[PDB]
């Protein structure tokens, strides 16, 4: 067995090889006090990780060590996998090879020092860092398709045919769930009610989870909620109050489709998407358009897939079909991903070994991973 | 349990114990003392290492132990551990008040005397054996026979020898000593093994190719046969499972391991090995009784058990007169009549001899080392026990 | 061979559990008897090994003595875990406040529960907790004459890499 | 006809028996292990292991009325298994004499006895004293030349057919005083001591399988050349009525069984049970039991994507291996009656190298 | 040394094939007659072409023993010759209408055939084989497997 | 490939699968041993006749089969000294692999190029008719192999005169 972790900017999912979906799933934050510890004793830690630090969040600066997808704060990262490893799956890393992953386009040393603390603090015996829009590429089941990817800090398209990837197609977007939950916390100041600080940055995240939807006609869904009460609805905050909203819950998510609201010059995912198909080769095209792949959990919103299938369709040429592949488990495809990866038999000549590391130095991972 | 004399074979690899009349070992378990170690090993609260640790209760829980033998070459190298294991084998696997009980133990042909001494003034002192007698380890596996002639020869962990026997006379002048045995053959297994790179260095390890030795290996009927399926083809190659988990494979060293006993120049060991030595045995006794012991040869002890051995030792003694008596004359081969014994039950035949003996002089109370003897004129009490 | 403790050579010294409440030198509060001034009592011997301890892999216990010394080799590593970038005036405090805080002894959510003879009775489980609360508060103050030895306000790299080692993969 | 799959054996089951409740059934597994396993509601499950055996165990058999288990191996033992009143199994060896390998072992209709093959040119038929508590062996061995396959018993105590790798099928008397009543004057004969030989029948190659007619006036027997024989004697010293031998066009029988007085079903490397049918007149393969002798979109689990990418890895391409047509995947060692009355097989079971344990109605 | 010299071979000897199968009754001679007698009716059924009734007749009789390969190999030469001379159209005419005891006659020689191609055209040999296996069924080759060694 | 050989291969297909039908068998010369038996061959009685199966005088099959064990030995077109040597050296790669191909021998028989070696515990262990499939595949595809090999070595053989005549 090996270790999948998919340390997510927004959640790490981590478990074994071969295990049907992951096992610890949790916040990617790392939470230290904000106020005067008066009490003696009682249990106090310097800091708290993971779902310890979401429960205890009314007294926490919440942090996550990692933001669009590049790790900005080693000293907690490394709290994190030690997290992770140690306390949510109980295993001893010298034990078993990890299987990591990261976006595409990221900086150089982001790879290798996640190599590096992965060998010389953790001392795993191998490991490797795979391609996030590769691994959901797997979990579809498919050899060519274009994966969208997007998850709390970064949206992505990787298009490949025949398991040859294009990677002059690849492209980044930094706009995913985390950019969503600031613009929820922008547009729910308009209502009547304001969240402002880290903790109450995560019930605004616990809003936007359950309430939000993606509206297949957004300008004719806008004068439908200012014309009657259907798309208006509640939730219930920690101090038992209730939130009532409305065109908030699709103006939401519409930043994907519009990332202008958030002051962003871009194409929308959809857009982004035809933009990748229309760079590959023109025989390939059509193998693309019938396989675009969902992934990773700001894709989960209801009705995204007919959406984006509406959208891509009108971009597209008519003359021939489109499908969106969007799994109910697609919450989880990169690490389900991975959880095949890791079990393919060619796979474990491909990891870095420790005494390959030892002797080549952490620039291994840059003429090995990809 | 019972009230009959208790019967000890305290062998270099199992002690066997029980009483007379038992038709097989009352118990038995591997002759090994540990002491707690640590060891980026597991650690369990499965089970709990006390400061002590012997017997089967050592050898289920190694992973945990310092595993060490009381005995090499068939004599008590460390009587403080050997302690130990009669410690054990009296209070808490028989569940015994050993004062003034009588005992059978059991030793090899050519012991130094020291041995014997130190092991009769612990049972006449520790525990206070009311009666003690020693026998040659190869005449009880005679009486287990229903037999009194043929050479009979034991082959145990420790040391593999021989003893000539005609019409229920022993033959001193004949009883011999191979150096060599089913530990020896397991020190070889583990130098073997290490060419392929497995390393099994670690004092817990040596039984687990104890276990990989006895449920792998066998002898060689034909050495060129052997060497065509090892090096011709794959049929030989086996995969054993440790107690780790790790799988390793094994393969030539499945016979040219147990072929040590036949070779002693494998191990280092000059000596002719089980063929050559039972023949140059039965060939130095008187030329009336050469007939009868060929016609009888018995094997004993569980390193005779190797599968093939019975058949390659029959062979490579047919084999053998054909050099040495006939100087490859074809024509009186045939008249030739060598039979080896090889029951099923041989690994066990010193115990079960023992046990029988043990009944025969039950009663006889005059044919035992008393305590009460040997507190008044001490190791000269054992000049009783023969010459 | 890793280094044995000298006390296992010592006999008829008090025992809870089969921890030995070897002679000790110290001022905090507890039931270890007074040792020498002048002379290596268990700590002195702990601190002085485990920076060789540390390194081997394979360690045979002798006696209550090596159980003893285990526990402070182990319980070493968890104070150079802690002490990383403190100034004394802190590190004192944390690794006083670490030595205090409510733990597992033997018997208990302990690792070693394999090796370690659980306390006899009821009454035995608090002679070994005022033991060991006593041993690891001396063992906290004594290490940090090591580690803050040359300088006070930086603990000594020669001391603090440690703190990745593990003596035979275990810790507290 | 309709196939049954009783259970799948986590490795090849040469032999097995269900005991006469047909409750629990024993079972040698490919290493020196037997399982028993018990009914668990529709399902089995696996209940102990014997473990007794040096060696690979070849063969295992289980007395009907006696309720005792026997068992042989390449380690030239046996053992005999009893009921303790507690639940649990006395082991007791055998002490068959053997030079060589056991193969093949069968309780005698009685149960006072059993017959052991052997590698050794010999058949040790194995007989109980009250006198000593042993179990005493007597070795069949002037005819045979070679590895015994099988054996069978004839309906009567005495006779001992046993088919052996020198291409030929004997009756032999086991006939042993002071256990059996007198044989009575039969087909086969009247003067009938011990080792005293009924038949020498012939073969194309090695006999892997015998049995007698529910009324004993017959022997079936099948070659490793893909032929079922049927003698059906006349007198000692006098040539057979017919030696009707019907060839095949499959691969080889290995087990064999009397259906009936007219019908044998017949199985082994052909993967599939087969019936023929006939009487001295003549006989003919006549069906096969197996309808596989005729050669008879949504959402995907995670273990269907993670298998076909290691079937793209591991193998050629993402396509599944296929199943054979027949019930076993491999060759079906051992064919046992089942149910219905003592000459009318009513249902059988097979257990095969693959594993499964297969129960077939006629 | 001694354990090199063999003594199994001297103190246990070992079955024979004659053992295993019974030795043909018919004398040496008396077999190289009744060859010589039905090779000449092979080749006449040759030259008047109807070969069919070449290997019918010849297939009616089969030479077998380690006394006769000078005719052995002249009744194979005869028998390859004749299945070189039948029409592929023909063969599932005739391979349906043999007993399956000349079928284990035909697939018997042809895996003779089979074993000399520097004397022998296996192309038409392997013809025959694919046809008699197809319609015979697999057992045909597993009563050559299990044959007499001397055929 | 296929069409040339398709007369050849369901032969050694159809000859092979009727080799095949194999069992366990503890050896009647040695006690508590079992041994492959066509390998051994101590005992007569439980060999089957050796067949050979043939295209032409180069490309031949050895069946040679036994109670528990069937070896199987070809020999390969070889038509000029650089199959010769190509064949030669590639087999020595293949059953240099024989602890993974677990029906390869190390060695061939006399005169064969390669040989396969299927013992019972094969047959219990791994699917027979994908044994068979295996066999017959490596005999449609060799010849493939090896041509494909010497193509190769032309096109270094070219390599190396370009590169060197092309610096003058
Ligand atoms: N089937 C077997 N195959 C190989 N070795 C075996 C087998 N059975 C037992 N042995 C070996 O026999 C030895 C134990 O036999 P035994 O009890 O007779 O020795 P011992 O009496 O303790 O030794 P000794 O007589 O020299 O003091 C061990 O080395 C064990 O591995
Ligand atoms: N049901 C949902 N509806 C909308 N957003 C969701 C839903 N489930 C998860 N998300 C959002 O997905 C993001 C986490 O997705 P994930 O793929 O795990 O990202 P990452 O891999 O970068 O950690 C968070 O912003 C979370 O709020
Ligand atoms: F880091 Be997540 F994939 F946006
Ligand atoms: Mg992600
Ligand atoms: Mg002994």
């Amino acid at each position: 067995t090996a270790l999948v972790c998919d340390n997510g900017s927004g959640l790490v999912k981590a478990g074994f090889a071969g295990d049907d979906a992951p096992r610890a799933v949790f916040p990617s934050i790392v939470g230290r006090p904000r106020h005067q510890g008066v009490m003696v004793g009682m249990g106090q830690k310097d800091s708290y990780v993971g779902d310890e630090a979401q429960s205890k969040r009314g007294i926490l600066t919440l942090k996550y060590p990692i933001e669009h997808g590049i790790i900005t704060n080693w000293d907690d990262m490394e709290k994190i996998w030690h997290h992770t490893f140690y306390n949510e799956l109980r295993v001893a890393p010298e034990e078993h090879p990890t299987l990591l992953t990261e976006a595409p386009l990221n900086p150089k040393a982001n790879r290798e020092k996640m190599t590096q603390i992965m060998f010389e603090t953790f001392n795993v015996p191998a490991m490797y860092v795979a391609i996030q829009a590769v691994l959901s590429l797997y979990a579809s089941g498919r050899t060519t398709g274009i994966v969208l990817d997007s998850g709390d800090g970064v949206t992505h398209n990787v298009p490949i045919y025949e398991g040859y990837a294009l990677p002059h197609a690849i492209m980044r977007l930094d706009l995913a769930g985390r950019d969503l939950t600031d613009y929820l916390m922008k547009i729910l100041t308009e209502r009547g009610y304001s969240f402002v600080t880290t903790a109450e940055r995560e019930i605004v995240r616990d809003i936007k989870e359950k309430l939000c939807y993606v509206a297949l006609d957004f300008e004719n869904e806008m004068a439908t909620a200012a014309s009657s009460s259907s798309l208006e609805k509640s939730y219930e905050l920690p101090d038992g109050q209730v939130i009532t909203i409305g065109n908030e819950r699709f103006r939401c998510p519409e930043t994907l489709f519009q990332p202008s609201f958030i002051g962003m010059e871009s194409a929308g995912i959809h857009e982004t998407t035809y933009n990748s198909i229309m760079k590959c080769d023109i025989d390939i095209r059509k193998d693309l358009y019938a396989n675009n792949v969902m992934s990773g959990g700001t894709t989960m919103y209801p009705g995204i897939a007919d959406r984006m299938q509406k959208e891509i369709t009108a971009l597209a040429p008519s003359t021939m079909k489109i499908k969106i592949i969007a799994p109910p488990e697609r919450k989880y495809s990169v690490w389900i991903g991975g959880s095949i990866l890791a079990s393919l038999s060619t796979f474990q000549q491909m990891w870095i070994t420790k005494q390959e590391y030892d002797e080549a130095g952490p620039s291994i991972v840059h003429r090995k991973c990809f | 349990m019972e009230s009959a004399p208790i019967v000890l074979d305290n062998g270099t690899g199992f002690v066997k114990v029980g009483y007379a009349k038992d038709n097989f070992p009352r118990f038995q378990f591997p002759s090994i003392v540990g002491r707690p170690i640590l060891r980026a090993e597991e650690k369990t609260g499965n089970v709990q290492i006390k400061d002590v640790m012997v017997g089967d209760e050592a050898e289920a829980v190694r992973s945990l132990l310092q595993v060490k033998y009381p005995m090499e070459n068939g004599i008590i190298r460390d009587f403080e551990e050997m302690n130990q294991l009669w410690d054990y084998t009296f209070f808490e696997k028989l569940k015994i008040d050993p004062r003034g009980r009588k005992i059978l133990l059991t030793e090899p042909p050519m012991n130094p005397v020291a041995n014997r001494e130190k092991m009769c003034e612990t049972m006449f002192e520790r525990y206070g054996f009311g009666g003690v007698y020693v026998a040659i380890q190869a005449v009880l596996s005679l009486y287990a026979q229903g037999l009194s002639s043929g050479v009979v020869v034991d082959s145990g962990d420790g040391v593999t020898h021989i003893v000539p026997v005609y019409e229920s006379v022993v033959l001193n002048h004949l009883v011999g000593r191979l150096d060599v045995a089913g530990r020896d053959a397991t020190r070889y297994l583990i130098s073997l093994l290490l060419r392929k790179g497995y390393a099994f260095n670690r004092t817990a390890d040596f039984e687990t190719v104890r276990e990989m030795k006895e449920k792998l290996c066998y002898v060689s009927y034909d050495l060129e046969l052997d060497h065509k399926l090892s090096e011709e083809t794959t049929v030989l190659m086996r995969n054993y499972t440790l107690p780790d988990g790790r799988v390793i494979k094994v393969g030539s060293e499945r016979y040219e391991c147990p072929e040590c006993l036949f070779q002693p120049h494998l191990v280092g060991s000059e000596q002719p090995g089980l063929s050559e030595f039972i023949f140059d045995t039965i060939q130095a006794a008187d030329v009336d009784i050469r007939k009868y012991l060929y016609r009888a040869i018995v094997l004993s002890g569980g390193s005779s058990m190797y599968a093939g051995l019975p058949s390659r030792l029959e062979k490579e003694i047919k084999q053998l007169w054909f050099e040495r008596v006939l100087h490859g004359d074809p024509a009186r081969l045939p008249n030739f009549k060598v039979k080896i014994e090889d029951a099923p039950r041989r690994r066990h035949a010193v115990f079960i001899g023992g046990a029988v003996l043990a009944d025969i002089m039950a009663q006889n109370d005059h044919m035992w080392v008393s305590k009460a003897e040997w507190e008044e004129y001490g190791v000269r009490a054992l000049d009783k026990l023969g010459p | 061979p890793a280094y044995h403790s000298s006390f296992l050579s010592l006999t008829d010294v008090p025992t809870t559990g089969n921890i030995a409440m070897l002679p000790l030198k110290t001022k905090f509060r507890g039931p270890a008897y007074p040792a020498d001034e002048s002379q290596m009592d268990i700590i002195d011997e702990c601190i002085g090994l485990f920076r060789a301890n540390c390194f081997f892999r394979n360690f045979e216990i002798k006696g209550p003595a090596d159980r003893t010394l285990i526990y402070g080799t182990l319980f070493i590593s968890e104070c150079l875990g802690r002490v990383n970038g403190l100034n004394y005036r802190d590190a004192e405090r944390q690794l006083n406040s670490l030595a205090l805080e409510n733990f597992s002894i033997p018997g208990s959510g302990f690792p070693l529960n394999a090796l370690y003879a659980p306390p006899l009775s009821p009454q035995d489980a608090e002679i070994m907790r005022t033991y060991l609360t006593q041993f690891r508060q001396e063992l906290a103050y004594r290490l940090l004459s090591h580690v803050y030895a040359t300088e006070k306000d930086h603990p000594s790299k020669w001391w603090t890499c440690f703190s990745k080692r593990r003596f035979m993969n275990k810790a507290l | 006809a309709t196939s049954q799959v009783l259970h799948i054996l986590p490795k090849p089951s040469y032999e097995h028996a269900f005991n006469s409740q047909r409750t629990e059934f024993v079972t040698t597994t490919a290493t020196n292990q037997v399982e028993l396993y018990e009914q668990d509601g529709n399902g089995w499950k696996h209940a102990r292991t014997f473990s007794d055996h040096d060696k690979i165990v070849t063969c295992v058999d289980w007395a009907p009325k006696s309720n005792r288990i026997v068992t042989c191996s390449q380690d030239r033992n046996a053992y005999v298994y009893e009921k303790r009143p507690d639940g649990t199994w006395k082991q007791t060896l055998v002490l068959l004499r053997l030079n060589r390998a056991a193969t093949f072992v069968r309780w005698s209709p009685n149960e006072d006895k059993f017959a052991v093959g052997s590698g050794a040119r010999v058949i040790s038929v194995c007989y109980f004293e009250q006198e000593n508590d042993w179990w005493v062996s007597k070795h069949l061995k002037r005819p045979l030349r070679s590895t015994i396959l099988s054996l069978d018993w004839h309906p009567n105590n005495v006779l001992l057919a046993a088919g052996c790798a020198d291409r030929k099928a004997y009756v032999l008397s086991a006939y042993v005083r002071d256990v059996d009543a007198k044989p009575e004057a039969s087909v086969w004969g009247s003067r009938l001591p011990f080792n005293t030989v009924c038949a020498e029948y012939p073969s194309g190659g090695w006999v892997h399988a015998v049995g007698f007619s529910p009324s004993g006036n017959a022997l079936a027997y099948a070659g490793h050349d893909s032929s079922v024989t049927i003698a059906y004697p006349s007198a000692p010293e006098q040539p057979p009525r017919a030696l009707i031998t019907v060839k095949l066009s499959q691969l080889p029988l290995r087990s064999l069984l009397w259906a009936n007085e007219s019908a044998i079903v017949a199985a082994g490397y052909n993967y599939s049970p087969i019936l023929l049918q006939g009487n001295e007149s003549g006989w003919a393969h006549t069906r096969d039991l197996d309808a596989g002798t005729s050669k008879t979109e949504g959402p995907v689990s995670f273990t269907a994507l993670r298998s076909t990418f290691r079937n793209m890895d591991l193998k050629g391409s993402s396509q599944s291996i296929s199943s054979l047509p027949t019930v076993h995947q491999n060759m079906i060692a051992t064919l046992r009656p089942y149910a219905g009355t003592p000459g009318n097989i009513t249902a059988f079971t097979s257990s095969g190298t693959d594993g499964r344990v297969v129960l077939w109605t006629l | 040394t001694f354990r090199t010299l063999d003594v199994d071979s001297i103190t246990e000897p070992v079955l024979t094939e004659q053992d295993i199968f019974p030795i043909r009754n018919e004398t040496a001679e008396q077999v190289q007659a009744a060859v010589s007698q039905l090779i000449p009716q092979a080749r006449s059924a040759i030259q008047t072409g109807n070969a069919l009734q070449g290997l019918k007749t010849l297939l009616s009789y089969v030479p077998y023993g380690n006394d006769v390969q000078e005719v052995r190999t002249q009744y194979l030469n005869a028998f390859v010759d004749v299945l070189s001379n039948i029409r592929a159209a023909d063969i599932p005419a005739f391979v349906k209408e043999c007993s399956t005891e000349e079928i284990d006659n035909i697939v018997n020689f042809i895996y003779r055939g089979l074993a000399n191609p520097q004397a022998y055209n296996s192309s038409v040999l392997l013809n025959w084989h694919e046809k008699v296996v197809e319609i015979s069924g697999i057992g045909c080759i597993v009563r050559v497997l299990n044959s007499r060694p001397d055929l | 490939m296929s069409n040339t050989l398709r007369p050849y291969l369901n032969a050694v297909r159809s000859t092979l699968t009727a080799s095949l039908a194999l069992e366990e068998f503890s050896s009647e010369i040695v006690e508590r041993q079992s041994q492959p038996e066509v390998e051994v061959g101590r005992s007569p009685e439980i060999l089957l006749k050796p067949l050979v199966v043939s295209r032409n005088e180069q490309e031949q099959c050895l069946i040679e089969s036994s109670v528990n064990s069937v070896r199987f030995s070809i020999r390969i077109k070889q038509v000029d000294e650089i199959e010769r040597i190509l064949v030669r050296k590639f087999m020595q790669f293949l059953m240099g692999r024989a602890e993974s191909f677990f029906i390869l021998r190390r060695k061939p028989v006399q005169g064969y190029d390669i040989s396969f070696l299927i013992t019972n515990y094969h047959t219990e262990e791994m699917l027979k008719h994908k044994l068979v499939d295996f066999i017959i595949e490596f005999m449609e595809e060799v010849d493939a192999e090896i041509s494909e090999m010497k193509l190769f070595l032309n096109g270094r053989a070219r390599l190396v005169a370009e590169t060197y005549l092309s610096c003058f």
